[PDB]
């Protein structure tokens, strides 16, 4: 059982800047101190 | 001996002073353009850091 929603009001897709987001610790070990470098799916900065 | 006389001599003599600065690339040097060569090597990265 569902319904549409008929009450829509659409404009284009709005676009933002992402600030240096969307970082993940790429393995579970514990590192401290340190520069580390590791190429993977990242979210490209900006 | 006394010497009575004299010559003006010039002399030319040649001293390398530098060489050709040159700059290497790693990553185009050893992994060309591929990429999955190129993640290989971080892990060897602070060698070209060297
Ligand atoms: C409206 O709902 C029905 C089923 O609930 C669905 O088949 C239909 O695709 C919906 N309308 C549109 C434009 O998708």
């Amino acid at each position: 059982q569902c319904v549409n929603l008929t009450t829509r009001t659409q404009l284009p897709p709005a676009y933002t800047n992402s600030f240096t987001r969307g970082v993940y610790y790429p393995d579970k070990v514990f590192r401290s101190s340190v520069l580390h470098s590791t190429q993977d799916l990242f979210l490209p900065f900006f | 001996a006394i010497p009575t006389n004299f010559t003006i001599s010039v002399t030319t003599e040649i001293l390398p002073v530098s060489m050709t600065k040159t700059s290497v690339d790693c990553t185009m040097y050893i992994c060309g353009d591929s990429t999955e060569c190129s993640n290989l090597l971080l892990q060897y990265g602070s060698f070209c850091t060297q």
